[PDB]
């Protein structure tokens, strides 16, 4: 009726599958072998706690790498626990059987061990490069054995009688001719630096050189992983040394945030703010290499926008975790929601770190000068954390002076009757300061925030209001200052009087300015060009007309509707009104109106549709002035 | 060099209709005054993930055209065409509110070139009387929409706007 | 002495690793299941070639999907070859043992059927979702057999004696509580459309809806790339493109080719008629070129199969044999990706070259993707010489239409030795610009380039056809000269050197060198960029970059040179006044105003335009006398 069975596995095809499909890059074999070796040491160290006599065979815990180009053999020696003959047959012989996992589960309660091994297929990755693997073992209990294989579905166990090892395991890989580049010292050093840099135990690279045919020993893991240590005990010198070792930069770290989060997702993070912004900080193009992720002191992956937002890529550091669902190739994870939670915690702690750092005035000035572009990019993109990022903003204001002030200081100095934050954007502090738009506002004693970088436009694209106060761009129309009764009476009288002049100027510059009227934001300049309420600001339109990859047709979708704003109290405007009343039409008045519009367009930041015409008009005006004839 | 290529802004003030711009358009906003003639390819599909085609102007080869006047065929189209720039392929995700009068207009637009002229209005009244009392048209679009109403998606490719008359 | 052994495997641990570690995304189980099924059909179809009597049990080959939320069971029925009890034990019950590979290798010579199941571990991926699997098979040779398992290290084989299934296999998955989202129609349709859209055989989805069972054909777009390109008409290509891209418009051009050898793959690329609106805002680095292996989706290209600038091409690449990860998501060797990129770029350039004959179709394609072409010229250094022939530009003698550089070289004067070009932000400004005023008088054709990307394009395009590109904006322009012209120029320099040094003294820290000019036929003066520094338009573009270091800009900023026109009356009057008055307020103010106007007209921004506007207002007042 019902005949139960048990699953089987074709061993040869399974081995071929492991060799060919599991691992993409073949350079990871060391990362695996060392990892095993690491656990091999950990066990004996634990067994040293309850039995020091078991270390009588050897008192030194180290890993040695010996390349031998004479025989093309890569040797890896460790004075670890070693494996018995039974251990050789079971743990190494059986695929997917992890003796390390069995040792870990056999432990008692909670103890300070973090064995890397979890799967049981790491060792066979050695066949990615080698064509023959020999493992010479000497456990502290039984005799020395030799295990030889070539991934041919069978392995040989022999009673070894060569040079005694005392204790531990020595693996010899007879590399194939194709993968001979790993006998070079430089390749081995690069691989060790990339993958096995933070392993706790000392690892050295024995080599043979001449000076006269001496043996050179070099340690490749002098730097120790400090994130395991308690953050309070660590000193700033240790942080600086770690930063220099990690980034290979002479300069120290500007600030460091070291925090651990426990619970269902426990991990320790160590973040550094670089002292100097890189020259090529942008243009990474998926080459983030910012926050290297580690699991039990083994590198996994670079944060390709998974762990960190794009704008926060200037921050360096490491994240380490103990328990984490890991891929078969140990180069990625299984769940992205875990990465999202990591990102949430990292962003929260980064904002907390920035708030803490904001107290140091000079250090915060340096940090702002270094990464204000990144902060404003974050304001543009990160929507949930907009208040916190906004509080981290420093600006040059009219009343600030040379030094920069926060928006909170502006609110503190903000007037009692004022109900908005008046900002003006431009390409320079000097040009903005002398601009016509802020003449009236500064005349009335209202502080104005100068935003003198192109990315500032994006900053105001998203930041609509701050602390319950709305941001108002001086350039944009509808600027309504608090006005008295007499000011309103004067405004009404001027609007009544200059109606004919406004109509005439609208007629003259048809299809060039949507609306021509008087204004309350000009005190010395005759006229100004004002962006409409909906379209791109003048500076914004100028900026986004210069994008390298832009659609010309798309430009026409959000073009600004130009408005002309004249000053009724300017002598030029009164003379123009008088002349226009004298003559309903004349060449001189039309030329003056065109020239005034051209000058306002130039001063407002708009590029001329044809500067040659305006230049020629100026040339003719100069000729008339000096009377060359 | 710069990943960012757009900036959020306001448009499509009227509710019940979502707007997306499938392609750009050359020129400024077209002159939209009463009496102007508008030539515009249109396509109407289902809002569902299938997005099956209900009405396509491309297979017919005759771009439907209207005038800027009080034809009151459908107010939302009269607004979308006005709220459009020339040479602009666009997508509009309306809702079940506006698309109540659609089935009869779809029948007329399918039968305008099928052999029925819009110059008569008594035949439509006879059809309404037949639907109310006698029988049913049985057209697939009528059954699909009148019996069960859903939001619709409209692809609009306006060709040009002429001077009035 | 020596004691050899044989490798073993822990079945429980291996199964746990396969279930938990092999596959990151749990939704790909269908992609695996369906795929197997396909082969079961393919096999029998092959066995129908030499034995039609083997189809007497069932004459139809189809795949049916039946979700049942009542019992929370997902059923997959196929009328394939089926498996015997021996086949059940040998293939399903053994991991890493694939019957598909054994069947494929037993074929005589080279047949025409390619199956996907090399690895043979795919089936177990069903346990990503199901907590129980029941496979009801009925091979023609042997009785019905039910195979029940729960990935617990054991499975049960049972005589079925249930309702007949004709011939084939029916796999029923008892979904666990968490993964109940796969009973919805939308999720199943989306998964099938994403992964197994191009399965050759018909895939039918069953459902219950008045209250009548319904069947929906999930796959309808036949894979045309397998078919011979010569047989396919243009209508079929357009229909396939519309189905692939969900675009109301049809394709503009299609390139269907195949490369065979050590790397066998066939590709089908489409250039659309109209460019996308703002795809650059989104990432859009994917969903452009989709890679298929044996007619199943593998990965979405992003900078690997195609460069960034050709991301507008929409197409498919299909290879019969490629090394694959165990996850069936990504490839193993990136060098193969490099080879694919090289071949695709070569074929795309060939496609553009052969398309260039159609004048109107070219014009449209260029209007759509000139930005992409120029970005590729900026990036792809190896293909600059071939990409440059695709450039179309507006010249002084061209008019509205655009001409290639080859036409310029053909029309180039025999004396003429270089291609003179000028960049600006508009065609009208460039046409009326001061710099090109003299050249057009001498008849030399000038190339207008009026897009921001043009500066990057000419940063790399140093020369063409052995003729160098010369920026009219840049200093050192030297047209062929007559002896009389050289004498006149030298005499004018000897006459005006005094005014030149006086202006240099007046314009301290503003202009590096003030000289007479050869390019200015009428304008009073002009500001000309130095030899090595950034040009005015390029400097403005770099100043307008959102993400660029400000402190570094001054290093690349050029040094302005003033060029004066000896024959303009204003310059002669200024020279006469300077000779008459060595120092004076009026002459210095005039020279400052002239420099400001030249800076504005050349294209440079102004450090303080408010001062210039105020000076204009003051001189207007003085003109009109309003004081
Ligand atoms: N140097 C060594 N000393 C002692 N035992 C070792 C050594 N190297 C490997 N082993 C044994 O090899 C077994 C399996 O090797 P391995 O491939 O690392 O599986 P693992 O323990 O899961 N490590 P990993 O595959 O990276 O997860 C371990 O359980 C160890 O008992
Ligand atoms: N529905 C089926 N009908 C007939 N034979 C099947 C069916 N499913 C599986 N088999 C056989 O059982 C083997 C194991 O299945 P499977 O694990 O899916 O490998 P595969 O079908 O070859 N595809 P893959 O595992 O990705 O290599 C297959 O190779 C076939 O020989
Ligand atoms: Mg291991
Ligand atoms: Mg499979």
């Amino acid at each position: 009726e019902v005949e139960t069975f048990a699953f089987q596995a074709e061993i040869a095809q399974l081995m071929s599958l492991i060799i060919n499909t599991f691992y993409s890059n073949k350079e990871i074999f060391l990362r695996e072998l060392i990892s095993n070796a690491s656990d091999a040491l950990d066990k004996i160290r634990y067994e040293s706690l309850t039995d020091p006599s078991k270390l009588d065979s050897g008192k030194e815990l180290k890993i040695d790498i010996i390349p031998n180009p004479q025989e093309r053999t890569l040797t890896l020696v460790d004075t670890g626990i070693g494996m018995t003959k039974a251990d050789l047959i079971n743990n190494l012989g059986t695929i997917a059987k992890s003796g390390t996992k069995a040792f870990m589960e056999a432990l008692q309660a909670g103890a300070d061990i973090s064995m890397i091994g979890q799967f049981g297929v790491g060792f066979y990755s050695a066949y990615l490069v080698a064509e023959k693997v020999v493992v010479i073992t000497k456990h502290n209990d039984d005799e020395q054995y030799a295990w030889e294989s070539s991934a041919g579905g069978s392995f040989t166990v022999r009673a070894d009688h060569g040079e005694p090892i005392g204790r531990g395991t020595k693996v010899i890989l007879h590399l194939k001719e194709d993968q001979t580049e790993y006998l070079e010292e430089r390749r081995v050093k690069e691989v060790v630096k990339k993958h096995s840099q933070f392993i706790g135990y000392p690892i050295t690279l024995y080599l043979e050189k001449e000076r006269e045919k001496y043996i050179d020993q070099e340690e490749l893991n002098k730097t120790k992983p400090i994130w395991t240590r308690n953050p309070d005990d660590i000193t700033q010198e240790e942080y600086g040394e770690f930063y220099k070792s990690l980034t290979n930069d002479w300069e120290d770290h500007l600030a460091v945030k070291h925090f651990s989060v426990e619970g269902q997702l426990e991990f320790r993070a160590l973040l550094f703010i670089p002292r100097r912004a890189p020259f090529d900080l942008f243009e990474n193009k998926k080459k983030k290499n910012n926050i290297k992720l580690y699991v039990r002191r083994v590198f996994i992956m670079d944060s390709c926008d998974e762990l960190i937002p794009e704008y926060l890529n200037f921050i360096r550091g490491v994240v380490d975790s103990e328990d984490l669902p890991l891929n078969i190739s140990r180069e990625m994870l299984q769940q992205s929601k875990i990465l999202k939670v990591i990102r949430k915690n990292i962003v929260k702690k980064c904002l907390e770190l920035f708030s803490e750092l904001a107290e140091d005035k000079e250090n915060y000035k340096k940090f702002y000068e270094a990464f204000s572009k990144n902060l404003k990019l974050g304001i543009h993109e990160d929507s949930t954390n907009r208040r916190r990022l906004s509080e981290l903003l420093r600006y040059h204001t009219s009343q600030s002076g040379d030094e920069m002030t926060s928006l909170s200081e502006y609110v503190s100095r903000m007037k009692e009757t004022q109900k908005s934050i008046y900002y003006i954007t431009g390409e320079s502090k000097e040009q903005v300061a002398n601009s016509a738009f802020v003449e009236r506002v500064r005349k009335r004693g209202f502080e104005v925030v100068y935003m003198t970088e192109p990315i500032d436009e994006y900053c105001v694209q998203q930041l609509k209001e701050f602390d319950g106060k709305s941001l108002v761009s001086v350039t944009k129309e509808g600027l309504e200052l608090p006005e008295d009764e007499e000011e309103k009476k004067k405004m009404e009288e001027s609007k009544a009087k200059f109606e004919n002049l406004c109509k005439l100027m609208k007629e003259i510059l048809d299809k060039k300015v949507e609306k021509v009227t008087i204004s309350n934001r000009l005190v010395s300049s005759p006229c100004c060009i004002v962006t409409s309420t909906y379209g791109w600001t003048a500076n914004m339109e100028r900026i986004m007309k210069a994008q390298a990859l832009r659609d010309n047709s798309t430009m026409g979708y959000m073009m600004a509707k130009k408005h002309l704003e004249i000053n009724p109290d300017h002598p030029i405007v009164e003379t123009l009104r008088q002349k226009a009343e004298a003559d309903k039409n004349d060449k001189a008045v039309k030329d003056l109106v065109v020239l005034l519009f051209e000058t306002a367009l130039l001063s407002s930041g708009f590029s001329l549709e044809d500067p040659q015409t305006h230049s020629n008009r100026i040339y003719r005006m100069i000729k008339l002035g000096l009377g060359i004839d | 060099f710069q990943g960012s290529h757009m900036d959020v802004s306001l448009l499509l003030n009227v509710e019940g209709v979502k707007k997306t711009i499938l392609h750009g358009g050359t020129g400024e906003l077209p002159s939209f005054i009463t009496g102007s003639r508008v030539t515009f390819h249109f396509r109407t599909m289902k809002c569902d993930d299938e997005r099956t085609v209900i009405d396509d102007s491309k297979q017919v080869g005759q771009p439907m055209s209207i005038i800027i006047g009080n034809m009151f065929k459908l107010e939302v189209w009269e607004t979308l065409l006005t709220s459009m720039r020339l040479g602009e392929v666009a997508e509009f995700w309306c809702d079940t509110i506006h698309t109540g009068v659609y089935p009869m207009l779809s029948r007329s637009l399918r039968q305008v070139a099928e052999g029925k002229d819009p110059t008569s209005w008594h035949v439509h009244t006879c059809g309404l009387a037949n639907m109310f009392a006698y029988h049913t048209l049985g057209y697939e679009d009528l059954d699909e929409l009148q019996k069960e109403p859903q939001p619709l998606v409209f692809l609009i490719e306006l060709l040009q706007v002429e001077a009035p008359n």
